[PDB]
RNA sequence: GGAAUACUGCCAGCUGGGACUGAGGACUGCGACGUAAGUCAAGGAUGCUGGCAUAAUGGUUAUAUGCCGCCCGUCUUGAAA
RNA sequence: AAGCUCGUAUCAGUUUUAUGAGUGUAAGAAGUCCUUGUUUGAACGUGGACAUUUGAAUGAAGAGCUUUUAGUGGGCCAUUUUUGGUAAGCAGAACUGGCGAUGCGGGAUGAACCGAACGUAGAGUUAAGGUGCCGGAAUACACGCUCAUCAGACACCACAAAAGGUGUUAG
RNA sequence: GCCCUGAAAAUGGAUGGCGCUCAAGCGUGUUACCUAUACUCUACCGUCAGGGUUGAUGCCCUGACGAGUAGGCAGG
């Protein structure tokens, strides 16, 4: 991706990068108050109490779903180191109905071993690249429980878009130090 | 245009009863000069049916189906093909993907500011 | 109500056999049959 | 925050038998890339009819500035949002970056004029080459020959509750 | 019965990934890139600095 | 907080523990609670599931059921299986030599049974002879009968 | 023309100070360092030392200090009102 | 609350796709294919077959069918549509939120305001609101404006005529 | 834009008070800091659920939950 747009720069034009195909998605208001639309869609995207963050395929049918819960959300494109750090402190596996710590590889290969999936760094390959089975992988990841961030929110008033001053909508590349920050 | 008990209709208008503008219902009874539709509407947290007496200019022929009949034949056929023929085929519809990279010239395609 | 574009069917006339028959139409019959009763009432006015 | 200065070049979405959209090209005083490029697609739909689900960005690139170490006056034409309508305003303001020009003027805009960023609207930033070009007294009493200036009553701040001896404000 | 973090605990992390002595061994989190020889269009620097 | 989409603290249920008091009978449920754990035999779970039923649940199943249910064919020699009483039914005059296993039996059905030959045995004997439950037909009487 | 620096991001880079916690109770597991026997910070705290050995800690009780605290039941949307 | 079943079963206050309106309907066993019987075509059928690449996304371990009864039913406030308006308030419908039954942080104080819903504790970080003193926290940093013979630190409605002023600043 | 007039009665009192004038006022920007029964980690209590087990309506392991008037079920 760096020699692309060295080589489009010294011929006279510009390497469009590929839109992202994952985004990280963190609730950030309380559950105190909410359209009952919106609620769906978080209850749907399983963000059921404030802190606690998701991996989404982006794609149109997820797109609207990111609108529609824009002003209770912040969102956007999570980096490696990112998806590494949280897979590793709070990773936790959805195993008959239950909240297993990720603590050894065995755990992941008995449970998506038929996807081949045989370790937590075959798992982090199959988030950041988004594979035939990000689905099922995605779902067997529980819901990860984010703490407040440890430097604060960065702005007095957080119920604004961002681009506004505020914290919800998509920030794009600063949801790595706001989930860093939070982990 | 001969309509039928079973049929799928749409009540569009050429005053009374404007919030019937744009739904879809299904026939159940058929007369010389009215049209009987079942219509399905929300009270509180439930779906109670209506019944309503329209005239033949008022009402039209739905394609809601249209595309589900087609892709049913369409996946028909291309599953027969893939038997015939054994290669791995996809039936399914998929949303729309994020678009790839591209490289864009500026040959004759100067920028210009504005 | 006879050129009304959409009648709502009463739940009344359910259970009945008169169901299929268009609403503007029984009006239009039960207006008729309210003139014959005025005009029935005139003509026994005149006979008594 | 403190500003940033790109260029934002986008087009519109490549279709049947019409290749190559025109670029188009704007530079855009934010404080970060978000932002950058949700200005540009508001004035792209301002100004012509394109939409930024219909469109697409092709570069953004930061430019800094040429001489940042320079003393430079600039004349800054904008306009802000009326009921009336747009009303064009000149500003002149003499600093070393064009950055740092725009936040000045932000600033002077949220202080006298009760403007905010979103109402504001960054027209055009000139470098004035010669100095007989400068029309605001506040900007030409700076360039008189050999200026000099003192600083009468300073105020020196202190770091303990209470002090010895009696202040002075020389200088 | 207690969760150990990878990223601070040297030993769980050695148990969870082999790789990780390899990448420290060979000092792939600082890995020098090879110098490249590009420069960029005349187009493209006359478009960047255009008004 | 969190926002609940199920509803908390929701029992189960599914008929856990018998409400008898009789000790042979708790007996025999702790005997059928261990072949069901430790046997993985569809029978032993539907016996074990049985013995929890109340009396209204566990309607009685005549000879004259039992005789009509070995008439079928392949089922000349199964042992019958009935988690109840077995009541005796004059209105049938023959009947096959077979055993029968149940938690009660009534004095005409079980002189009926010895006098055509066979035996009537109990859930625990039932056990022994077959632990998987080879070989066995269990017989329900009719519910809706009553009202 | 050749560097440097800022800014942003990464390291399965190193290292100093502070606070709270120590659940579990023979072994079993996943690992690491080792040719090796073995060792280890790896399925939850141990090691060494001092004073006291009683009102010292602690409990109770009377009070003081900082902050909080409207009078209960009933009936009416609603009650200090 | 009881039973019978089913359990890739049953689905969903959501999105997507197709098709209407200026938010409604549909998205597979309650299927599809060959074969030509029923009153050259619609619409009903004889027999056989293809399955876990069975018909968009996301989520969900409980769902369906019968029996079976305790308490309650004319309240207030707010938002979004549409109609009639008044000195001015507003009046009548549709839908959705909050409260009664609910404590906790903040707005000095409070039925509907801002945060956030509650087992008992420890540690850390925050929300809203704040950091002269009362009062925990910068008499922080930076650019400007303002002096009122009872400024202002306010609800953005009214007084309010965008009226009057030889106050001041920028256009 | 800010400031003054732009109408006010009647016990003595209110940006909450003191008080504040290059503010401790108004507009805006950058940080640091304070603390909820909220979030994160841990222990303990109870409930529910899933597994194991030849004082067995007991024991062991694991996970998640905990507001409440009328009213309902249960254990004391
Ligand atoms: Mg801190
Ligand atoms: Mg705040
Ligand atoms: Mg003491
Ligand atoms: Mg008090
Ligand atoms: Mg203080
Ligand atoms: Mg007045
Ligand atoms: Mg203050
Ligand atoms: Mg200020
Ligand atoms: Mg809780």
């Amino acid at each position: 991706i760096i020699q692309a747009k060295r080589d489009a720069k010294a011929a006279g034009s510009y390497y469009v990068e590929a839109q992202h195909k994952l985004v990280f998605v963190v609730r950030i208001k309380g559950i105190n108050k909410i359209p009952p639309k919106p609620r769906k869609v978080l209850q749907l995207l399983r963000l059921t109490r404030i802190n606690s963050g998701t991996f989404v395929k982006v794609t149109k049918a997820t797109l609207e779903l990111l609108k529609l819960i824009e002003p209770y959300v912040a969102y956007g494109y999570p980096s490696y180191s990112t998806i590494r750090q949280l897979v590793y402190k709070r990773g936790f596996g959805k195993i008959n109905k239950q909240r297993v710590p990720l603590s050894d590889n065995a755990i992941i290969e008995a449970n998506l071993g038929k996807y081949g999936i045989l370790s937590i760094d075959d798992l982090i390959h199959e988030i950041i690249t988004v594979g035939p089975h990000f689905k099922q992988a995605n779902n067997f990841l529980w819901p990860f429980k984010l703490s407040n961030p440890s430097g604060g929110w960065g702005v007095p008033r957080k119920f604004k878009h961002f681009i506004q001053g505020g914290s919800f909508g998509n920030r794009e590349e600063f949801i790595n130090k706001l989930v860093k920050s939070m982990n | 245009k001969v309509y039928k008990v079973g049929d799928i209709v749409d009540i569009k208008a050429n005053m009374p009863h404007k919030f019937y503008q744009g739904k879809t219902g299904v026939v159940y009874n058929v007369t010389k000069s009215s049209v009987g539709v079942i219509i399905n509407k929300m009270v509180g947290n439930r779906y109670l049916e209506k019944r309503l007496n329209l005239r033949v200019e008022h009402i039209k022929h739905s394609k809601c189906r249209q595309e589900f009949l087609e892709r049913v034949k369409a996946n028909a056929a291309k599953r027969a093909e893939a038997k015939a023929q054994g290669v791995a085929v996809q039936l399914k519809r998929q949303p729309a993907q994020p678009r790839e990279s591209r490289i864009v010239s500026t040959e004759g395609n100067v920028p210009q500011t504005l | 109500l006879d050129d009304q574009w959409l009648v709502e069917v009463d739940d009344k006339v359910k259970g009945t056999d008169n169901e299929l028959i268009d609403p503007r139409t029984l009006n239009r019959a039960e207006r008729k049959r309210l003139v014959k009763k005025n005009e029935k009432q005139q003509r026994r006015n005149m006979k008594n | 925050a403190h500003f940033k200065e790109y260029q934002v070049i986008g087009r519109r979405l490549p279709t049947e038998s019409v290749p190559e959209p025109k670029l188009f090209r704007m530079r855009i005083f934010a404080s970060n890339e978000v932002i950058a490029k949700s200005r540009y697609w508001y004035f792209l739909q301002k100004l012509h009819k394109v939409k930024k689900a219909s469109g697409e960005i092709v570069s953004i690139n930061q430019i800094n500035e040429a001489h940042p170490t320079k003393v430079k006056n600039f004349g800054v034409w904008v306009r802000y949002d009326s009921r009336s309508g747009t009303h064009n305003m000149y500003k002149e303001i003499r600093d070393v970056s064009r950055v740092a020009a725009v936040e000045t003027l932000y600033q002077d805009m949220a202080a006298r004029h009760r403007a905010r960023f979103r109402s504001i609207h960054i027209l055009k930033v000139a470098e004035i080459e010669k100095t007989a070009d400068v029309k605001r007294q506040y900007v030409k009493q700076f360039l008189t020959k050999d200026l000099k200036f003192p600083l009468p009553h300073r105020v020196q701040k202190s770091t303990k509750t209470f002090s010895y001896k009696r202040p002075s404000t020389f200088y | 019965v207690l969760k150990k973090n990878p990223l601070k605990n040297k030993q769980v992390l050695l148990r969870l990934n082999p790789y990780a002595k390899v990448f420290a061994a060979e000092k792939l989190g600082s890995k020098k890139a090879e110098k490249t020889g590009t420069k960029p269009a005349a187009v493209f620097t006359e478009t960047l600095k255009h008004d | 907080g969190i926002d609940h989409t199920s509803k908390q603290h929701k029992r189960s249920g599914h008929r856990t523990a018998p409400k008898s008091d009789n000790v042979y009978l708790k007996l025999l449920v702790k005997l059928y609670t261990f072949l069901a754990r430790r046997t993985d035999a569809p029978f032993n779970k539907v016996v074990l599931k049985a013995l929890f039923l109340s009396k209204i649940n566990r309607p009685p199943v005549s000879v004259s059921r039992i005789a009509r249910a070995l008439k079928q064919e392949g089922a000349a020699n199964k042992t019958v299986v009935v988690v109840g009483t077995v009541t005796d039914d004059a209105r049938i005059f023959e009947f096959p030599k077979t055993t029968v296993a149940a938690l009660r039996f009534t004095a005409g059905a079980r002189a009926k049974i010895v006098k055509a030959g066979g035996e009537c045995i109990t859930l625990d004997q039932l056990a022994v002879r077959a632990p998987k439950g080879q070989n066995t037909l269990i017989l329900r009487g009719p519910r809706n009968s009553r009202e």
